[PDB]
């Protein structure tokens, strides 16, 4: 689905313009959208400072772009709905000269068209290009593409498809709105010729004895065990025990020697692009709760000498022995190695150790509220209709306080997962400017593949808003100090607002697939950040 | 027409009379200073249109002073805009006339003069709402009546003003007089009420063709097609001569505005149209 | 409160012009002026000897100045009753590039501008500028500026202030124009690297054992006490037992 | 104190090499004094680059400076135990145009020479230079001068002084090695107009009623008092109800 002609391919970075008819939520998703190119490709975007060829976003009616770069410079319009990042990373493929996947020179190989479902005047949107036009890159055709079309696309009848799979499994896949797919990467690499992404700086699942180009300290008293999945109840977790003799991790034991003795696992040396970064990783601590997992920085000393260790975060030991994830916000603007200190804490009290497996490290925030919920698929089964879970109370970077409702069943359709936002009280609250005039938040339900070109991690946006009211709080803003204008919850000792978000934030079937329940449990990103900057 | 250059010195003459022959038409208000040519187009003696970017004098047009006797304004006291004018030059007769104008004018921007000056006299919308005007004219027409009593002189109209507040209220007005019929002169003076004492000043001075002036507010619109018709309308200049030489003439409609524009007298964004 | 560019600083001393249309007092007036400005800083002055820049004072409509070196040479006015040496040091610095305190670009922290009791078309008079127009030099707001407009600027209604502080003990001393606040001549200083000041030669008030490098003779027969005011009733002057 | 030929003033920020003979003691020890410099004066220091003058600090035999930039560029030694703060910036106000305080012209005014102390072949380092060759940048003689000898310096004998304050109580007090004195940033800052420190962003102790230009929110609650220290325990600290 490619355009053939290279005279219209871009050169990075794409210089941009942002028009001030974009709503807030619209720019702050835009620039989200923009991060995940850099995460997931060479695709690189820079303000606007008077380049010929450039891409200016609008908000118009409809949600459309020129395919390609047009030489003049071009519109994008994300017109008002179409805020979810994939929306604008589809967009963002037209402009960097991708076609739909239906409209592939070979897609009747692949697909059915029930021409007499769709709408009149409306059929030559379903058109087929020639080769001359279209590149297929060698790859096949991708019912997973984000460039894909809906099911229902353009049909006269809700209850009928306009699209369907000549394979027909297909048919709950196509169009796909998480994210980018593997072979829509795999085309805009072999478009642009990318091998690296500006935003992936390491990651490491220990797969090979290697270890990633982690070493060992000598200076500590012992070593991680790089541990072999094999052994019964030990799994890793990038495989689980999904696979024989490959599944692989580091370990270290405190069940023996003394108290306060240590291993350091120390990354190969890294060469940071941007001034922060967020060291992802999964770990237990199956050991005596003295037990310390502590995350260092070495870094250069100024003299190109890679030595100057700094504690950055420390996790310990919890009554849950499953895998946990952590996020570490590092900062670093120097050469440097991520570092993985576990300490003994008495020996005569564990019966196990700490672990590590599926390191992420990249050039990003991190997320700024991490929920896991466990067992999750016996909880979906186990819970009835409108009934709730709420996360514990997260701060963002500013100090309001957030969580997140999930309705695991969603009351308002079967087989869906809805998921909503609230502002809770908190202890810096009476300081803070109420409503919550522009905070965008971010939910993303973790797809956890480490290699972040693997994940196709779905995520919603929304900004909240002086609009947002209910009749419920008399017609007052929703994002009001929440002791005002939300409900107490004993549950948490805070008050809530009333919760904002998406019923069907994912489908059951949907969020079944991929990597999203790996463990057999959930995991939820939260990000709420002021974007007044950007108006 | 032939379009004529900003700077062309034919033009540049032009301006000069073109601009007193408006001064002569006004009848109230301040004479008129060229800053620079901006438009200037021809049709075929010579017959003008043109555009002048202008500023005001310091001179009320019933002073007897030709407007290059005068001064210009100081930067907080300016008003400057555009003149669009219709004039006609024929070389042989030595003919020099305008038919026809149109001026607007504005203020200095009263911000840019507080960045340039703080304490700067900022000009007054005038009207008589502005009580403190009125007081400040007739405080300084009575001083006036009291270091003469030769002749004694009545307020005909205040005409420019300016206030500021640095030492309590100070106001500054221009204003026509008559005895105690026409004006006989123009008199400036000021008021300034500090808390424990006034102070009082003052000064006195004594003493066609279609067209239109308009002093609008500051933060150049201009109206002057004469006709519609594409083929041109009709006018007559044969009355400028004792014998009868056929001086019809034509208007078409007013041209919209590479040696452009003309240099400035004054080049200060301050006082310069778009 | 201070034009940020560098090309806009004067060099002393400041040359100048007393234009005849200045009564002999206003002449007087900013002599004495110059005075304060050569006594509290190094800031000085030169009768003018045909430099580029210059200030000349003139008695026109009102009391104003251009803000810092106009390089072509420049007008203060002192009209009719601003003779007083506050008056005179405000426009001064003006030339010295000094922008009003209430336009300071944080001014709205400090105080608050009635704008319905402002006289129609002087809204503009308190205009504050942004960072990139002005320095703070790295100083606070100071309502006892000698710059910072009174209560009653350019109001509608006699009885009711255009401009009020924010702490409200300060409406009774914002526009004070005694003479040049601390914080006036600490940012003047700041402005022209000032450290000295051409005519304070000495002081004293012996608050330090040194007692301000005087030394005692000795071919006279005693010594003067450095005498603490601890004892009961015998008080210094520099304190007075506070 | 200070050397009265303006040629011989740096123009900051000063270039310098550290040699590698340095220890890194002396290394971060002569870092950590510019700290200083940049903290309590506008002087400033730059890695070199080429630069015609610029102070060279070595580990030479003893701890010295030439006075004043020399414009080929100077050496400076710190020795060892010159590795203090305090020896650094004594040297480094050599380095600045800087005389030793008893080296004033006015010095006898202020401090006994006792020569018959002095080391036989040292009583020329108790010169004092002429008002041709230094200004006393119109400060007194002070004793709590960083510049300034200690009573037993060049001495004969350890329990003797060779040098004494004539006010008896600063005998305790000359040569003092903590820190710049008061004074000694008075002058270093009248000698290169320092007005404003590099590194002192800001200072409050709330003693005017501006509280230092801070502001009270509004989205809060309630307000801080500003509080008089007046109440029977309740003092400041700056003053500690002194
Ligand atoms: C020894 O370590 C155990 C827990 O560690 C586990 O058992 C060891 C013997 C080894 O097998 C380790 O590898 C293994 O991880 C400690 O037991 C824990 O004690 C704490 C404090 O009393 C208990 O916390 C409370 O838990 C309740 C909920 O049950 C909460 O309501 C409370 O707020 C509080 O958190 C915890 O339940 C308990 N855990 C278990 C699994 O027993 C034990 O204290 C420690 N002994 C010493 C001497 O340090
Ligand atoms: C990704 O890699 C591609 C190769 O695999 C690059 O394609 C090559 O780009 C060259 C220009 O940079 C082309 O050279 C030009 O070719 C045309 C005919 O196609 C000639 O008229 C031109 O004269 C010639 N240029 C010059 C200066 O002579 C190569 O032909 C072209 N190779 C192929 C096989 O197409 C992509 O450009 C590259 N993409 C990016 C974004 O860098
Ligand atoms: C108060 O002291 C200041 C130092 O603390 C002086 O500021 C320095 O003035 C220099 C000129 O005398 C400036 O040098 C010029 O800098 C500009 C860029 O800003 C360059 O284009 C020029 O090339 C350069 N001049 C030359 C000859 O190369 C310094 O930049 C400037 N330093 C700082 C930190 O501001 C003030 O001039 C002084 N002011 C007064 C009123 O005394
Ligand atoms: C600290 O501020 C001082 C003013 O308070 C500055 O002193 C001025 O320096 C000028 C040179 O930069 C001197 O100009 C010279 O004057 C003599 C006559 O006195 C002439 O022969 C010279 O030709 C002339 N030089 C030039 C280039 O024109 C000023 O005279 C002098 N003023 C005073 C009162 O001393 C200091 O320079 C300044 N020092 C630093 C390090 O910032
Ligand atoms: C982006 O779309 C807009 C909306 O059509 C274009 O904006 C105006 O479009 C009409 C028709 O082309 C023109 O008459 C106006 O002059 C256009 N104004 C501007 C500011 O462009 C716009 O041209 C389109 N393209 C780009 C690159 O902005
Ligand atoms: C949309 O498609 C559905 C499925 O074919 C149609 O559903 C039928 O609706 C009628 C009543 O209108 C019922 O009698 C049939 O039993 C329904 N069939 C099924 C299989 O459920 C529906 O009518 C279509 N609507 C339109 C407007 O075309
Ligand atoms: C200071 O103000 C006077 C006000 O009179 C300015 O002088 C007038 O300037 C204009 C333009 O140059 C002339 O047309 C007038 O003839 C001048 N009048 C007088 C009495 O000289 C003067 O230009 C201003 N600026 C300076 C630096 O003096
Ligand atoms: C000027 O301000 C004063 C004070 O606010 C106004 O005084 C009020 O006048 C009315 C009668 O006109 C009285 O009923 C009120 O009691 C007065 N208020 C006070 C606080 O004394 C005055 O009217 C204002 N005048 C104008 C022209 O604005
Ligand atoms: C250093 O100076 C002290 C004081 O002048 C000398 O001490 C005296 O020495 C005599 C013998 O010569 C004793 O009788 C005294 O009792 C000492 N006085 C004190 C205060 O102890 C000392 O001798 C000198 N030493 C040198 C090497 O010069
Ligand atoms: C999850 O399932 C396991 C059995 O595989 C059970 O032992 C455990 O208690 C469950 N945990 C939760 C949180 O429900
Ligand atoms: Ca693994
Ligand atoms: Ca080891
Ligand atoms: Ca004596
Ligand atoms: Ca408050
Ligand atoms: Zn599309
Ligand atoms: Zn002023």
């Amino acid at each position: 689905n490619g355009l053939r002609d290279p005279n219209t391919r871009w050169t990075f970075p794409i210089p941009y313009i942002l028009a001030d008819n974009l709503g807030l939520n619209a720019k702050g998703a835009i620039l989200y959208a923009f991060e995940m190119f850099r995460l997931k490709s060479c695709v690189d975007f820079k303000p606007y400072e008077g380049e010929s060829s450039y891409i200016i976003f609008q908000q118009f009616d409809g949600c459309w772009s020129e395919v390609g770069d047009q030489h003049v410079g071009q519109n994008i319009s994300i017109g008002q709905g179409c805020a979810y990042k994939a929306i604008i990373e589809h967009e963002i493929l037209h402009a960097l000269g991708f076609y739909h996947e239906q409209s592939r020179t070979d897609r009747d190989d692949y697909v059915n068209i029930w021409w007499d479902q769709i709408l009149s005047g409306y059929q030559h949107n379903f058109d087929t290009y020639d080769d001359s036009l279209i590149t297929d890159l060698n790859t096949p055709y991708d019912y997973e593409s984000l460039m894909h079309y809906q099911p229902f696309s353009f049909n006269k009848n809700a209850s009928v498809p306009t699209i369907t799979a000549k394979i027909p499994e297909f048919n709950s896949i196509i169009g796909q709105r998480l994210d980018f797919s593997a072979i829509d990467l795999e085309r805009l690499n072999r478009m642009y010729n990318c091998t690296t992404t500006h935003t992936l700086l390491d990651h490491c699942t220990f797969e090979k004895a290697n270890i990633c180009g982690m070493i060992q300290g000598t200076r500590d008293d012992t070593d991680w065990a790089h541990q072999d999945s094999a052994q019964a109840g030990e799994v890793d977790h990038t495989l689980l025990g999904q696979c024989t003799g490959a599944g692989y991790f580091m370990q270290f034991s405190t069940s023996s020697g003394s108290a306060e003795e240590a291993a350091l696992l120390e990354s190969r040396i890294l060469y940071p692009k941007r001034k922060q970064q967020c060291l992802q990783f999964f770990y237990k601590m199956t050991g005596s709760p003295s037990d310390r997992l502590v995350v260092w920085v070495r870094r250069d000393d100024s003299t190109g000498n890679v030595r100057k260790l700094v504690k950055v975060q420390t996790f310990q030991g919890d009554d849950d022995h499953n895998w946990k994830i952590a996020h570490v916000v590092l900062k670093e603007e120097q050469k440097f190695r991520y570092l993985f200190q576990g300490t003994k804490g008495d020996p005569q009290n564990s019966t196990g150790g700490i672990y590590l497996d599926d390191i992420t490290l990249t050039e990003t925030p991190c997320p700024t509220g991490v929920w896991t919920v466990r067992n999750f698929s016996q909880v979906l089964e186990n819970t009835s209709k409108g009934d709730k879970l709420q996360s514990p109370r997260f701060y963002n970077s500013e100090g309001y306080g957030f969580g997140v409702t999930l309705y695991p069943n969603s009351r308002e359709s079967s087989g869906y997962l809805r998921l909503a936002f609230h502002v809770c009280s908190g202890e810096n609250d009476a300081i803070l400017e109420w409503p919550v005039e522009n905070r965008q938040v971010i939910i993303t339900i973790l797809d956890q593949e480490p290699d972040v070109r693997n994940r196709m991690s779905s995520s919603m946006v929304f900004t909240t808003s002086k609009s947002h009211t209910s009749p419920a709080i008399n017609d007052t803003v929703i994002w009001d100090r929440p002791s005002r204008v939300g409900t107490y919850h004993t549950d948490c000792n805070c008050f809530r607002s009333i919760d904002l978000g998406w019923s069907g934030f994912i489908s059951h079937q949907m969020l079944k697939r991929r990597s999203f329940l790996k463990n057999d449990d959930l995991i939820i990103f939260v990000d709420f950040e002021d974007i007044t900057h950007l108006s | 027409l032939l379009s004529r250059g900003c700077n062309d010195s034919d033009v540049l003459a032009v301006a000069g009379f073109a601009l007193r022959d408006i001064n002569k038409d006004r009848k109230d208000g301040y004479v008129l200073r060229l800053n620079r040519v901006n438009d200037a187009q021809e049709y075929r003696g010579s017959l003008f249109y043109l555009t002048l970017d202008v500023l005001e004098t310091d001179c009320h047009v019933l002073r007897k002073k030709a407007w290059q006797d005068c001064g210009m304004r100081i930067f907080f006291e300016s008003v400057y805009g555009q003149c669009k004018a219709i004039f006609y030059m024929n070389n042989p007769s030595r003919v020099l006339y305008l038919a026809a104008y149109n001026c607007t004018l504005r203020p200095v921007s009263k911000k840019k003069i507080y960045m340039t000056c703080p304490d700067c006299p900022s000009s007054i919308p005038t009207d008589s709402s502005n009580h403190q005007v009125l007081e400040a004219a007739t405080e300084s027409l009575a001083k006036y009546n009291n270091e003469n009593t030769s002749k004694q002189y009545s307020l005909f109209k205040v005409t420019r003003a300016s206030s500021q507040w640095v030492v309590g209220p100070s106001y500054f007005v221009e204003y026509l007089i008559k005895e105690s019929s026409v004006p006989v002169g123009l008199c400036k003076g000021s008021l300034t009420r500090t808390h424990w004492e006034k102070f009082v000043s003052v000064t006195c001075d004594f003493f066609g063709p279609r067209g239109s002036v308009q002093y609008l507010p500051d933060l150049f619109p201009v109206h002057l097609d004469l006709t519609t018709n594409p083929q041109g309308e009709t006018l007559d200049i044969s009355f400028l001569f004792l014998e009868p030489m056929e001086e019809k003439l034509v208007v078409l409609p007013f041209p919209k505005e590479a040696e452009c524009p003309g240099p400035a007298q004054n080049a200060s964004p301050l006082v310069l149209p778009p």
